[PDB]
């Protein structure tokens, strides 16, 4: 994909995860389990939402076929009537499609950068209190029970309230033990 | 349908307050009934082979 998120350095999506579009999965001494991301995934409704109402709106003028009969010296002028006619069922039937097509790979793409920019949320609060494992997945410093997860995942984590447990964690790791 | 003759129709709309005075000398196929024009609206001449459906 174009954000590189979903099949891509995250190889593969969550089953597990049923309550939205994306999420969370978190693992500490407390044991593990998933959890969706409310905000992100509510945007993403809203914007889908949105575009699937902005197509039927579009598309609400179009072109609408008569019927209109002529006699046997009206040719030239129903054969004209009848290319007219199909030459907007044409115009309107690519516009549809493509429409379709390319409204398709953006939302697709939507997605995908929805997982990516979630993922730098986690990653620009921890910072260097986590370490990036590179599979979509942070390991931390320092202890994080589920009141630390929460805060994590609805906007709150304090970098500052541990981040001396965490130099403490760096510092033995380079030091070897 | 076994005739070498012809009948030729003609029509017009005649509105309201207006006269249609006719004239003839022979050949004449004279109106008996008229149509009065009760309602306008949308409505088209589907063509199609099928019947009724009773259904809506
Ligand atoms: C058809 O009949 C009516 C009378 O029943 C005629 O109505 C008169 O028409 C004149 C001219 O159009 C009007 O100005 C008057 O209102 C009507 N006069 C009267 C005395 O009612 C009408 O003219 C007739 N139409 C035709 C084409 O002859
Ligand atoms: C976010 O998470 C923490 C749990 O550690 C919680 O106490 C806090 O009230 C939460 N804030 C909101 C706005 O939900």
């Amino acid at each position: 994909g174009l954000f590189g998120a979903i099949a891509g350095f995250i190889e593969g999506g969550w089953q597990g995860m049923v309550d939205g579009w994306y999420g969370y999965h978190h693992s500490n001494e407390q044991g593990s389990g998933y959890a969706a991301d409310k905000e992100s995934t509510q945007k993403a409704i809203d914007g889908v939402t949105n575009k699937v109402n902005s197509i039927i709106d579009k598309m609400n003028t179009q072109f609408e076929a008569v019927g209109r009969e002529f006699n046997n010296l009206e040719r030239r002028i129903e054969n004209l009537n009848k290319k007219m006619e199909d030459g907007f069922l044409d115009v309107w039937t690519y516009n549809a499609e493509l429409l379709v097509l390319m409204e398709n790979e953006r939302t697709l793409d939507f997605h995908d950068s929805n997982v990516k920019n979630l993922y730098d949320k986690v990653r620009l609060q921890l910072r260097d209190n986590a370490k990036e494992l590179g599979n979509g997945c942070f390991e931390f410093y320092h202890k994080c029970d589920n009141e630390c997860m929460e805060s994590v995942r609805n906007g709150t984590y304090d970098y500052p309230q541990y981040s001396e447990e965490a130099r403490l964690k760096r510092e033995e790791i380079s030091s070897g033990r | 349908n076994g005739q070498s003759g012809r009948m030729e129709f003609f029509w017009t709309i005649l509105k309201p307050n207006d006269a249609i005075n006719f004239e003839s000398n022979g050949n004449f196929i004279a109106p008996e009934y008229a149509y009065k024009i009760v309602k306008k609206g949308d409505s088209t001449i589907m063509k199609s082979e099928l019947e009724y459906g009773n259904c809506n």
